[PDB]
């Protein structure tokens, strides 16, 4: 009988990839040639946050586009100051294999977690001024790949069990789940709206969802490989992912459909995290070619490539003006170019 | 201004004693060699050091300490993890040695433990980290080439046209048959690393038994020789 | 000044001096700009590299105006060739420095990275350089017009306390250090089964370089000074070409030490490469 | 038992999926370029900002 | 758009042979490495063979080596996997799964049950 229920999964596969079709009446690739090229990006390196031991899995600057976070695998989460490159706290992981991290819009909690299958918060504005475990979201089956806070009392989490969490820091429980994806979550990204998300994970997909409805509003599957990184565009209405197939792709929430496609028959290395400017003309992606590449999101060509970094990308931010963008790679020595 | 010179001495502060705790942390971190575990749920991975000094289960990590030689080893065992190996292995490229375990008495099952071998082998980001494989069990690869229930040739019928190399090292009192199985499946897992070998990674077979406690000088050396091969290598001298 | 042979003297220390001090400033560059070459290992090259800078910028200008003899006051004659003997042994000393940490590494390769960090290697770094500031200094204070350096420096501490002293003991002990390290090699490669004998003798020859260009570079000055100190009256016929080759093979050890050491490891050759292609 | 429930719930999203309301992409293009034009003034990384105004330089 | 369907299979008698057919589409199948894999009712997964991408590379399971062969086409992105002397312990469900990453020598396919990259599976029977 489940024969019937494949023929109809099928049929209404098809119907959605025709309407897709149909919807393509044009492209952005055409109807961005008559814009002006962003030309030669030239981004040099204004400071570098060495300090860091291990290699560093993961990063994200602040509201306050002044202070940042960096967790490596050798159990430290360091606060820096990108002003200044001043250390303001190290929080010692219990796990030292940490994969993700994040920093509240407000300051006052960041997170992080890993292989230990638990979501570890810590807040910053603790008055015994020595920082400690704030909170302990666990429950997952699954390594978790990345976080991101959704407010001072609601968080979200992705575990490599194949399904998103949304947490409430004072409850620690799941306050809501998702179960869309079939492979293991790495990435996802909020939008300013703050109800709506897109999380990428192994089975080649980025799905999105809603904060208040808790189901799968929306598929997008014109990737390859696994997804490892993805972004939301800073008008809340598209968002970019990249694969290991050595490619990006930028969907839009209304469209339902690629309709920009960033490779290079030179560029074989894949993507490990992407991250937009403030106006989204350009795309920033780390490469695990020990550099990334900034590339027109209008146009898809290779604007600026930032070359120093001996070691593999992990994670690229950009602030939340736009002023600098922060790299960290395998190499302990998170870089910040400008 | 002192308003804000005086903030800038209270960070200066702390950042001299965060980074002097950093390099306190920083002096055992280097001290410490970080392995990794892997294997089977039937094989042994979870007894290979028997002695086990101090043994920490974490969250979903089953972490084991201990000392050799007055050099500190740390072997990290994930196990309660999903089946899924491909992304949270990644953060394992920097371990001085992967020991995988394989439970080589269950015929059927070393097949996929050979494809595990060459996955973790053939793996872009673990391609700089050698491999120390402890064929646990032999006690019962012994035991069932003796009985003669179970023929290796069903599973890979290259043992039937084998020989046993010549520089084996047989036990005394073992059975021809039992070392010639044995090796056997030592060079099957000899082969799977040499289809891709490369001076940056090698294999360091070994064959333990489950009751073997000798198992820690046998990690000892092989991380030592692991790292100077390393070293040898960034000397241009192999 | 244009003597009959002390102007090719002159000339062939100036062109040393030359190559020394491009060679060792490039390998400073490239050590400082390059972050991952922030290690232990690199921390000695780089000491290797400025010790050696240090000599061609101010060791050998020193010893071509002794050379060139000038008839400046006692004590000024003697600063000069004291600043020249703390400048070599420095060298000296960097040297073993950079052999004892490759012999810890190999034969010693577990215990590394515990018994070898930066705050350690700065700390023997300058207890090395302190070393060498005190033998230099040392008969510019517990001596035991012509400024021409026989003069003012005798045989008996640059053989007695210079030679014997801070020279061959350590010249022994990188001999001793790279014995071991060749054997260790050997004995890896008989592990390594994969011809053996060509990189066998690949990684014998490169070590044979390591001392024998050591050997080369310091034993004609002071083997010069031991035969004339425990075998005077020699007349030393061929003066000013003798000891006119051996100061200057003393001096071109400095520009032959990276080359030998610095250029010759792989995360240095990655470091340049990296470089000439960020420059293209 | 586990297939079925799989497949029901997979066709349960694929038809939570069919209801959206997917316009032509040339009105995605079009907001992208507007959202673009209107932002690239504001944008560092696009328009060169000066070392004085840069708190970095 | 990835997607990997599967045909053939069905009843087929001792010692007889078959051929297999998979059709991948989504994604440059040149770049890709490829395997068979084989599942038996009630037991775990068993991978059968795997062809890397320009075919030079081949390698086969002990248990089935020389009676299967595993092909690719490149011109029409499609896999092939012909039996030949089948057994009654051939009967299972097939797979063909792509390898997670190109240009690499490295595939977890077989590893998890829930993989993605994979078809529907394809039954085979073997008996009288
Ligand atoms: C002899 C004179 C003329 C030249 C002096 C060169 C000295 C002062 C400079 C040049 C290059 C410098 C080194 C460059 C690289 C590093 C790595 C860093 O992590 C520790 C400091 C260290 C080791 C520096 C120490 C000081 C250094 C050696
Ligand atoms: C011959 C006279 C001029 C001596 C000049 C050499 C001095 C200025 C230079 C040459 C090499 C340099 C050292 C080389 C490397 C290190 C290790 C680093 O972790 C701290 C600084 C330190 C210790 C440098 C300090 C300055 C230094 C000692
Ligand atoms: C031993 C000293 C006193 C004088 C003898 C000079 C010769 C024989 C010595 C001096 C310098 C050394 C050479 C230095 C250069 C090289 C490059 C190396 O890649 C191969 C070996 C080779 C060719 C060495 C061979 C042996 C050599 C040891
Ligand atoms: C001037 C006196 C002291 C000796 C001069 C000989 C020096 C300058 C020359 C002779 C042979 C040369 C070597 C020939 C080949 C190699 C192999 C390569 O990896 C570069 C370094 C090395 C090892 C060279 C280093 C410089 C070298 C050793
Ligand atoms: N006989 C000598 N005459 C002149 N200078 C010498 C003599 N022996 C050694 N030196 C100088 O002392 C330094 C240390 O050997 C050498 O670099 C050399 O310049």
């Amino acid at each position: 009988e489940l024969d019937q229920l494949r023929q109809e999964a099928e049929q209404l596969k098809n119907q959605i990839r025709d309407a897709r079709k149909a919807c393509a009446d044009a492209t952005l690739s055409q109807i961005t040639n008559n814009i002006d090229p962003v030309g030669r990006i030239q981004m040099r390196t204004r400071r570098t946050l060495r300090g860091h031991l291990a290699k560093i899995y993961a990063m994200h600057w602040g509201t306050d586009s002044r202070l940042l976070v960096s967790a490596s695998q050798d159990g430290k989460l360091i606060i820096w100051d990108s002003y200044t490159t001043n250390k303001v706290h190290a929080i010692p992981l219990r796990s030292s294999w940490v994969m993700t991290c994040a920093y509240a819009p407000s300051g006052n909690y960041v997170a992080c977690g890993g292989l230990d299958n638990i979501c570890s918060i810590y807040n910053l504005k603790t008055r015994e001024g020595n920082v400690r475990v704030s909170r302990e979201l666990a429950g997952h089956t699954g390594y978790l790949s990345c976080c991101r806070f959704l407010d001072d009392n609601q968080i979200v989490t992705s575990s490599g069990d194949t399904t998103c969490a949304l947490w409430d820091i004072e409850t620690g429980q799941q306050t809501t789940t998702f179960t869309g994806h079939t492979g293991d979550v790495m990435s996802l990204s909020l939008a300013p709206d703050t109800r709506l998300f897109v999380s990428g994970a192994c089975d080649a997909s980025a799905k999105l969802w809603d904060v208040r409805e808790g189901m799968c509003r929306q598929t997008f599957t014109g990737h390859e490989s696994d997804i490892n990184a993805i972004c939301f565009f800073p008008n809340g209405n598209a968002f970019a992912t990249g694969s290991d197939d050595a490619t990006c792709r930028l969907f839009d929430l209304r469209a339902d459909q690629e309709l920009m496609t960033y490779s290079h028959d030179n560029i074989i290395c894949g993507i490990t995290s992407v991250s937009f400017s403030k106006s989204g003309r350009l795309l920033l992606a780390g490469y695990d070619d020990f550099n990334c590449n900034v590339w027109d999101a209008l146009k898809a060509d290779r604007a600026g490539v930032l070359a120093g970094h001996d070691n593999r990308v992990s994670c690229l931010g950009v602030t939340d003006d736009g002023m600098a963008v922060a790299t960290g790679s395998w190499d302990s020595f998170l870089k910040i170019w400008n | 201004t002192e308003d804000q010179r005086n903030e800038e001495k209270a960070q200066r502060e702390a950042n001299k004693m965060i980074e002097k705790q950093l390099q306190k942390d920083k002096q055992v971190y280097r001290a410490t060699h970080r392995l990794l575990l892997l294997g089977a749920d039937n094989s042994g991975k979870s007894t290979i050091v028997k002695q086990m000094r101090i043994y920490h289960v974490n969250s979903g990590i089953f972490e084991t300490k201990f000392q050799v030689d007055k050099v500190n080893f740390h072997m990290f065992d994930v196990g309660a993890q999903r089946d899924e190996r491909r992304k949270w292995i990644q953060c394992f490229n920097d371990v001085t040695a992967i020991i995988f375990v394989v439970d080589s008495s269950d015929y059927n099952r070393l097949q996929e433990a050979l494809n595990d071998f060459k996955s973790i082998w053939n793996n872009r980001w673990l391609r700089t980290i050698s491999v120390i494989l402890f064929l646990n069990k032999q006690d019962l690869l012994a035991e069932k080439v003796l009985a003669g229930k179970s023929k290796i040739e069903d599973y890979f019928p290259e043992f039937a046209r084998y020989t046993t190399p010549e520089d084996a090292t047989p036990e005394p009192g073992e059975d021809p048959r039992v070392t010639r199985a044995k090796y056997f499946i030592r060079d099957e897992f000899l082969r799977i690393s040499t289809a891709s070998g490369d001076g940056r990674h090698y294999c360091y077979p070994h064959f333990t038994c489950s009751v073997d406690t000798e198992n820690a000088r046998r990690i000892f050396n092989d991380c030592r020789d692991i790292i100077q091969r390393m070293h040898l290598r960034q000397y241009e001298l192999l | 000044l244009l003597e009959t042979q002390d102007a090719l003297y002159v000339a062939l220390e100036l062109v040393i001096a030359a190559l020394s001090v491009a060679g060792n400033v490039l390998v400073c560059a490239a050590v400082g700009t390059a972050n991952t070459l922030q290690t232990p290992t690199n921390y000695f090259l780089v000491s290797l590299a400025a010790a050696d800078v240090a000599v061609g910028l101010f060791a050998i200008p020193f010893a071509i105006t002794i050379s060139l003899g000038f008839c400046t006051d006692f004590y000024g004659c003697l600063f000069l060739a004291c600043f020249v003997l703390v400048l070599t042994q420095s060298s000296i000393f960097s040297l073993l420095a950079v052999a004892v940490d490759r012999y810890l590494a190999i034969c010693v390769p577990l215990r590394y990275k515990s018994l070898v960090t930066g705050t350690r290697a700065r700390g023997v770094i300058a207890v090395l350089w302190v070393l060498a500031f005190g033998i230099g200094l040392t008969p510019f204070l517990g001596w035991n017009v012509k400024c021409l350096f026989e003069n003012v420096v005798p045989m008996s501490y640059m053989v007695y306390f210079n030679f014997f002293g801070c020279v061959l003991p350590p010249l022994l002990i990188m001999l001793v250090i790279y014995i071991k390290i060749f054997l260790v090699a050997c004995r890896q490669l008989q592990r390594t089964e994969l011809t053996t004998l060509q990189r066998e003798i690949h990684a014998a020859k490169s070590l044979a370089m390591i001392v024998g260009i050591f050997a080369l570079c310091w034993l004609p000055v002071h083997a010069v000074n031991c035969v004339t100190l425990f075998q005077p009256a020699q007349g030393k016929n061929k003066p000013k070409w003798a000891m006119n080759m051996a100061i200057l093979l003393s001096h071109a050890n400095s520009v032959v030490n990276p080359i030998v050491y610095a250029y010759r490891n792989r995360d240095f050759r990655y470091t340049f490469h990296k470089i000439i292609s960020r420059y293209l | 038992t586990a297939s079925i429930a799989q497949a029901r719930k997979l066709v349960e999203q694929l038809k939570m999926e069919a209801n959206i309301d997917r316009i032509k992409v040339s009105k995605a293009a079009a907001d992208l370029m507007a959202y673009c034009e209107a932002h690239a003034k504001e944008d560092p990384l696009l328009t060169p900002v000066p070392a004085s105004e840069n708190p970095f330089r | 758009q990835v997607q990997l369907q599967e045909s053939g299979g069905g009843l087929v008698q001792p010692g007889g042979s078959l051929r297999l057919s998979c059709a991948a589409s989504g994604f440059t199948f040149s770049n890709y490495k490829m395997n068979w894999v084989r599942q038996a009712p009630g037991k775990g997964l068993e991978w059968v063979s795997d062809i890397s991408q320009s075919g030079a590379s081949i390698s086969y399971t002990g248990s089935v080596k020389g009676r299967f062969t595993i092909s690719r086409d490149n011109a029409k992105n499609t896999l092939y996997l012909q039996m030949n002397s089948l057994k009654p312990e051939d009967t299972a469900v097939y797979y063909c799964a792509r390898c997670p990453a190109p240009f690499t020598r490295d595939c977890f396919d077989v590893t998890s049950t829930t993989y993605a990259y994979r078809g529907q599976g394809t039954q085979v029977t073997v008996s009288s």
